RNA sequence: UGUCCUACGCCGGCAGGCGCGGGUAACCCGUUGAACCCCAUUCGUGAUGGGGAUCGGGGAUUGCAAUUAUUCCCC
C-alpha cells in the first residue's frame, strides 16, 4: 500500500526495487516537477547558486535537476543500493551515507539552503526500540538548524497520511527554533496535493 | 540489458549444441535460449530436429511447453 | 484553508486570475 | 430391466441409464475417455478406479448431459455414474455390496452422492 | 433440487427413455 | 461392432478426412484461396495453405453431427471474439460465402444435398465414407 | 485540370445518370435516394445570376443557408455565400471541389484561445 | 539450421534498411506501405514457404517480390484491396509504398490547404 | 493404489517439521488423482487445513487479474512443474514441495502498534497455519515476479523456486523475504 | 424479445444486396451450436508479430440532411 509500511529505508529500498524504481518515467516526471517547484519555492538570489543540503535525494533526480541549471549540491542518503544506482547515473554532486536523525555532521553557518525530497514523513514511526521518534526528530531539526546559515531557506516535500503526524513534525520544528510555516500544493485536490515545510532562521 | 540473441545457427554454436545437448540433464527451450544466446524459435526447431534424430527422449508434449530427458 | 480557491459547484481547485495559482498558507507558532 | 438415475450441478443436468451388459461406458454417445477437456480425465477415472474395472463388466452405462460448462458437466457425469452404480447394486444386488460401496465412496469424497448445493445469488434492487 | 432443474431433468429422462424405447408412407388407401 | 466418429477423437479424424479429400483431388477450388479471411473478426490469413480441406472436413463433421443446418447456422458455429479496438469485445459471426462455396463443393462431391425441412442433409454414402475412414482412424490410433 | 482521369470539358457533357462512379460513396447514395427541389431552385438562382452577368469578370454572389448540398461538376464559375450561424461567408467555386460539400467552407465555431506563490515569512 | 555463406543481415529495399532478423512475412512489413495482411497475401501469391527467415532469401526471390510490389494488379489481386485506387486528380489503380505514400499524403494536405476546407485548415491549425 | 497424476506417490512423503503434521494435508487419506475438487473448503474455520497442499498450490497461481477463473491452465502448469522437479531431483516432487513449504515458513515477525503518531513494531509469532499460508504466498510471488519479462516459463520458474526453497538456498525470493522477516522480528523484540 | 427476429437459395474475400419461406411467439429464428477454456503450429524478451491511438483513400449500409470524419469493412 505505502512504502512506509514495508519496513526500514535501509532494507526496503534494496537492489531490485531501486532497479525497478529508476525505470519509471512517471517517477521521473513527478520528481522533476517537484524539484522545479522546490527550487522555485526558496527565494534564493538569481544568477548565484546556493549551497544546498540535498537530503532524501536517493537516485539524485532532484540532484540531476539541480546540476542541470548549474547549481551545486551534496547528497545525504541512508540506502547504499540506490546510492550506487545514483553513482551509475554519472551524477555530478557528492553523496553521503548515514542516518539524518543522528545529526548532520557539518560545520555551522555552511548551507545556504536545504532541499528535502520525501524524507521527513519517513521518520515519524520507529522501527527499532532504541530509536525514539520524538528524540530523533528533535535531534535532526536541531542539527539542521545548527548547520544552516542564519537566514537560509529550507524546503521539505512531504505527503502526510493524517493530521497528527503533521502536528508532531510542526511541534518539533517550532520547538527546534525554526521560523516559517506550511505551503500546500492544491489542498482541495487529491492527485496534485503536495505538502511543503518551509523554514528559515529568523 | 539489451540481449543480442542470434537469428541463425553459426558453426561454433552448432558444434556446441552437437556435443552438449546430450549432456545438460534438463532440456527446455527457455534455458537453451538463455544460455546459448539463441532465438527460442530456433531452440524449439532444434529440439524437433534432435528428436527426429532421436538421441534425446521425450517426456510430454504441449503447445507452450516441451520437456525432454537423457537416454541414460 | 484555501476556502477562496474551493469551487462552489464542484469538488476540486479552481483557478483565479487576479491572484496566483491556488494554494493555502498557514503560519507556525 | 434397468435403472435410470440423474446427476445434478449448478446448471448441468445429466441422466444415466445402467443395465446388464459387457461393461460398456458411454457418455453422449461417446466413450468416457474422450470428453473434450482432457485434463480432468482422471476425474472420469475417479469412480471406476475407486472400485475396480473387473466389477463393471456386468453393467453397461450411458449418460446424457445438458446444461452447464465443461467441468460442471464432468462433475455431473461422475456423480451420476456413482449414484447409478450404487442404485443398481442396491435395487438389484444385495445390501452388503451397496453398503461397502457407499462407505468407500463417502470416505473418498462427499460430492459423489449429493452434489454441492451452490448456485448464483440473484441481484435485487 | 428446484423447479427448473427438475423440469430439465425429467425432460431429459423422458427423451432418453423414448430414444432407448425406439431401439414410411401414410396409408391414404382405406381399402386394399 | 463398427466404430463411429463419436467413438474416436475429433482432431486426427478431421485431419485424416482432410487428407483423404486432398488426395481425392475432385474438390472444386475457388480462385480466391490466398486472399480471403473466413470471418470479419480475423486479423491474418491462415497459416495452413490447404485450409479448405480442413474446412471441408470440419463442415462435414458438423453436418453429420446435426444435419438440416445451412449457411447461417454454420456462420453461427464459427463466430468468435471480436476485439473492436478500445471498445469492449463482442461476438461476431463467420463469413457466409466461404462456407457457402465449401458446402457447394461438398454438394458437387455427391456428399450432401438440400433438405425439404431446412438446410442441407448428407448422403448415405457419406455415412459409409465416414464409417470406414473412422475405421482406419481407429486402426491407426486405438490399435497402435 | 482533371478529376478521376476526366477533364472538365467532358465532365460538363457527362450527364446525371452516370455520375455514380466518379463520386465517393456518400454523395452516390445521396443522389440515389432522390434529390430534392429546394437545391434545384438554388441551382436556378445560381444560373439566373450566371446569365446576365457580363462574361469578362466574376458574376454576382448567390447566398443561402444550404450547407449540405452536393457540388456538381458544372458549378465552376459561381460565388456561394453560405451561412455559418451569424454571417455569409462568400467563396469562389474552384474546379477542385467537385467531391466536397458546402459545410467545410463555412466553419460554425471560432478557434479557441486559452505567477506562483513565494512565501516571505 | 547452419548459416548459409551468402546470409545477409540487412537488405536494401526502396532505399530503406530491411532487417533480415525477422520472418519473411514481417521483414517486408518494416518498410511503409505494406503491413501484415498485404505481406501475407503477397507471399501467398509469390508461392513462398512462410517458415523461412529473411536472411537466406535468394536474389531471384527479392526481384520477383519487388515486381509484385510495383504492379500487383496483373497477378490477380482484388482491386478494393489497395490504398490509392480512385485518386481525386487521376483515378487509376495503384499502390504507393515508401516515397509515393509521403507524396500522396503531402499532396492531399496541400490540396486541402489550397481549397481551405475545414479538414485541411484544422490540420494546419493543429500544427 | 491412489497415485497423484498417475505417477506420484503420497506414501513416501514425510513431514520433517514436527509442528506441521496436521497442516500439510498430504497422506494416504488426502491422496487424490487431481487437485481439481471444487470442495467448499473455506466456509468454515480451519477447513483449509484439511485441504491438500497441491490444491492450495493450484489455488495460489489462480491470482493476479487475468488468470482468475482459469485453473485448468494452472493445473497444467503445476503438472509440468511436477514433471520438471521429478526430472531434476530424480525423486517425488511432493517431498521437494513440502520441504520448500517447511523451509520458507516465517516463524516470527513484527506487528504494528501505536497510539498517536508514534508507531513501533513488536515481535510476535506466526501460527503454523499462517506459516503455511505465508509460505504459499511467498512462493507465489517468487514464481510470478521471478522472470515476468523473458523466455523463462512460469512452470520451470516455479520448479526452480520450489527446488531452491527446499534446498534452503538464498536464490529464492521466498527464503530471502522469510529471513528478512525473522531478522526484523529480532530487531524489534 | 419480435412484424421486426430471421431459416434457407443466388452474387461479392468482407462490409452488404437480391429472391422465397416461418413467426403476434415455449411451434420460426432457437436441440438459443457464444465467449473464456482445451489440442497443434508460428512468434520469442525486442516500443517487437504487444498495444492500438491519431491519420489518408476506397466501398457499403441507415435515413429529408452524415461537413465537425452517424455507422460498418478493407488497405
Amino acid at each position: 500500500r505505502r512504502p512506509e509500511h514495508g519496513g526500514p529505508p535501509e532494507l526496503f529500498y534494496d537492489e531490485t526495487e531501486a532497479r525497478k524504481y529508476v525505470r519509471n518515467s512517471r517517477m521521473i516526471d513527478i520528481q522533476t516537477r517537484m524539484a522545479g517547484r522546490a527550487l522555485e519555492l526558496l527565494y534564493l538570489p538569481e544568477n548565484k547558486p546556493c549551497y544546498l543540503l540535498d537530503i532524501g535525494c536517493g537516485t539524485g533526480l532532484s540532484g540531476s535537476y539541480l546540476s542541470d541549471e548549474g547549481h551545486y549540491w551534496v547528497g545525504l542518503d541512508i540506502s547504499p543500493a540506490m546510492l550506487d544506482e545514483a553513482v551509475d547515473r554519472e551524477i555530478e554532486g557528492d553523496l553521503l551515507l548515514g542516518d539524518m536523525g543522528q545529526g548532520i555532521p557539518f560545520k555551522p553557518g555552511t548551507f545556504d539552503g536545504c532541499i528535502s525530497i520525501s524524507a521527513v514523513q519517513w521518520l515519524c514511526n520507529a522501527n527499532k526500540k532504541s530509536e525514539n521518534p520524538a528524540k530523533r526528530l528533535y535531534c535532526f531539526f536541531a542539527s539542521l538548524f545548527s548547520v544552516l546559515v542564519r537566514g537560509s531557506r529550507a524546503v521539505l516535500q512531504l505527503y502526510p497520511e493524517n493530521s497528527e503526524q503533521l502536528e508532531l513534525i510542526t511541534t518539533q520544528a517550532t520547538k527546534a527554533g525554526f521560523s516559517g510555516g506550511m505551503v500546500v500544493d492544491y489542498p482541495n485536490s487529491a492527485k496534485a496535493k503536495k505538502f511543503y515545510l518551509c523554514l528559515f532562521s529568523g | 540489458d539489451k540481449l543480442n540473441n542470434l537469428v541463425l545457427f553459426d558453426k561454433a554454436t552448432y558444434d556446441k549444441l552437437c556435443k552438449e545437448v546430450p549432456n545438460y540433464k534438463l532440456i527446455t527451450p527457455a534455458v537453451v535460449s538463455e544460455r546459448l544466446k539463441i532465438r527460442g524459435s530456433l531452440a524449439r526447431a532444434a529440439l524437433q530436429e534432435l528428436l527426429s534424430k532421436g538421441l534425446i527422449k521425450l517426456v510430454s508434449k504441449h503447445r507452450a511447453q516441451v520437456i525432454y530427458t537423457r537416454n541414460t | 484553508p484555501g476556502a477562496e480557491y474551493k469551487a462552489k459547484k464542484a469538488k476540486g481547485d479552481v483557478k483565479k486570475k487576479g491572484r496566483p495559482d491556488p494554494y493555502a498558507y498557514i503560519p507556525l507558532n | 430391466q434397468s435403472v435410470q438415475v440423474f446427476g445434478r450441478k449448478k446448471t448441468a443436468t445429466a441422466v444415466a441409464h445402467c443395465k446388464r451388459g459387457n461393461g460398456l461406458i458411454k457418455v453422449n454417445g461417446r466413450p468416457l475417455e474422450m470428453i473434450e477437456p482432457r485434463t480432468l480425465q482422471y476425474k472420469l477415472l475417479e469412480p471406476v478406479l475407486l472400485l475396480g474395472k473387473e466389477r463393471f463388466a456386468g453393467v453397461d452405462i450411458r449418460v446424457r448431459v445438458k446444461g452447464g460448462g465443461h467441468v460442471a458437466q464432468i462433475y455431473a457425469i461422475r456423480q451420476s455414474i456413482s449414484k447409478a452404480l450404487v442404485a443398481y447394486y442396491q435395487k438389484y444386488v444385495d445390501e452388503a455390496s451397496k453398503k461397502e460401496i457407499k462407505d468407500i465412496l463417502i470416505q473418498y469424497d462427499r460430492t459423489l452422492l449429493v452434489a454441492d448445493p451452490r448456485r448464483c445469488e440473484s441481484k435485487k434492487f | 433440487v428446484g423447479p427448473r432443474l427438475s423440469r430439465r431433468i425429467l425432460q431429459q429422462a423422458r427423451q432418453q427413455q423414448e430414444e432407448l424405447e425406439a431401439e414410411r408412407e401414410r396409408t391414404t388407401r382405406l381399402g386394399p | 461392432p463398427g466404430v463411429t466418429v463419436k467413438d474416436v477423437n475429433q482432431q486426427e479424424f478431421v485431419r485424416a478426412l482432410a487428407a483423404f479429400l486432398k488426395k481425392s483431388g475432385k474438390l472444386k477450388v475457388p480462385e480466391w484461396v490466398d486472399t480471403v479471411k473466413l470471418a470479419k473478426h480475423k486479423e491474418l490469413a491462415p497459416y495452413d495453405e490447404n485450409w479448405f480441406y480442413t474446412r471441408a472436413a470440419s463442415t462435414a463433421r458438423h453436418l453429420y453431427l446435426r444435419g438440416g443446418a445451412g449457411v447461417g447456422s454454420m456462420t453461427k458455429i464459427y463466430g468468435g471474439r471480436q476485439r473492436n479496438g478500445v471498445m469492449p469485445s463482442h461476438f461476431s459471426r463467420g463469413s457466409k460465402s466461404v462456407a457457402r462455396r465449401v458446402l457447394q463443393a461438398l454438394e458437387g462431391l455427391k456428399m450432401v444435398e438440400k433438405d425439404q425441412d431446412g438446410g442441407r442433409k448428407l448422403t448415405p454414402q457419406g455415412q459409409r465414407d465416414l464409417d470406414r475412414i473412422a475405421g482406419q482412424v481407429a486402426a491407426a490410433n486405438k490399435k497402435h | 485540370f482533371t478529376y478521376r482521369g476526366v477533364d472538365l470539358d467532358q465532365l460538363l457533357d457527362m450527364s446525371y445518370e452516370q455520375l455514380m462512379q466518379l463520386y465517393s460513396a456518400r454523395q452516390r447514395r445521396r443522389l440515389n435516394r432522390g434529390l430534392r427541389r429546394k437545391q434545384h431552385s438554388l441551382l436556378k438562382r445560381l444560373r439566373k445570376a450566371k446569365k446576365e452577368a457580363p462574361p469578362m469578370e466574376k458574376p454576382e454572389v448567390v447566398k443561402t443557408h444550404l450547407r449540405d448540398m452536393i457540388i456538381l461538376p458544372e458549378m465552376v464559375g459561381s460565388m456561394v455565400g453560405v451561412y455559418n450561424g451569424k454571417t455569409f461567408n462568400q467563396v469562389e467555386i474552384k474546379p477542385e471541389m467537385i467531391g466536397h460539400y458546402l459545410g467545410e467552407f463555412s466553419i460554425t465555431y471560432k478557434p479557441v484561445k486559452h505567477s506562483r506563490f513565494i512565501p516571505l515569512k | 539450421l547452419v548459416i548459409p555463406e551468402k546470409f545477409q543481415h540487412i537488405l536494401r529495399v526502396l532505399n530503406t534498411n530491411i532487417d533480415g532478423r525477422r520472418k519473411i512475412a514481417f521483414a517486408i512489413t518494416a518498410i511503409k506501405g505494406v503491413g501484415r495482411r498485404y505481406a501475407h497475401v503477397v507471399l501467398r501469391k509469390a508461392d513462398i514457404d512462410l517458415t523461412k527467415r529473411a536472411g537466406e532469401l535468394t536474389e531471384d526471390e527479392v526481384e520477383r517480390v519487388i515486381t509484385i510490389m510495383q504492379n500487383p494488379r496483373q497477378y490477380k489481386i482484388p482491386d478494393w484491396f489497395l490504398n490509392r485506387q480512385k485518386d481525386v486528380k487521376d483515378g487509376k489503380y495503384s499502390q504507393v509504398l515508401a516515397n509515393g505514400l509521403d507524396n500522396k499524403l503531402r499532396e492531399d494536405l496541400e490540396r486541402l490547404k489550397k481549397i481551405r476546407a475545414h479538414r485541411g485548415l484544422r490540420h494546419f491549425w493543429g500544427l | 493404489d491412489i497415485k497423484l497424476f498417475g505417477k506420484w506417490s503420497t506414501d513416501d512423503v514425510q513431514i520433517n517439521d514436527i509442528s506441521l503434521q496436521d497442516y500439510i494435508a498430504v497422506k494416504e487419506k488426502y491422496a487424490k488423482y487431481l487437485p481439481h475438487s471444487a470442495g467448499r473448503y473455506a466456509a468454515k474455520r480451519f477447513r483449509k487445513a484439511q485441504c491438500p497442499i497441491v490444491e492450495r498450490l493450484t489455488n495460489s497461481m489462480m491470482m493476479h487479474g487475468r488468470n482468475n477463473g482459469k485453473k485448468l491452465m494452472t493445473v497444467r502448469i503445476v503438472k509440468h512443474a511436477f514433471e520438471i522437479i521429478h526430472l531434476l531431483t530424480g525423486e517425488n516432487p511432493l517431498q521437494v514441495l513440502v520441504n520448500a513449504i517447511i523451509n520458507s515458513g516465517p516463524r516470527e515477525d513484527s506487528t504494528r502498534i501505536g497510539r498517536a503518531g508514534t508507531v513501533r513494531r513488536q515481535a510476535v509469532d506466526v501460527s503454523p497455519l499462517r506459516r503455511v499460508n505465508q509460505a504459499i504466498w511467498l512462493l507465489c510471488t517468487g514464481a510470478r515476479e521471478a522472470a515476468f519479462r523473458n523466455i523463462k516459463t512460469i512452470a520451470e520458474c516455479l520448479a526452480d523456486e520450489l527446488i531452491n526453497a527446499a534446498k534452503g538456498s538464498s536464490n529464492s525470493y521466498a527464503i530471502k523475504k522469510k529471513d528478512e522477516l525473522e531478522r526484523v522480528a529480532k530487531s524489534n523484540r
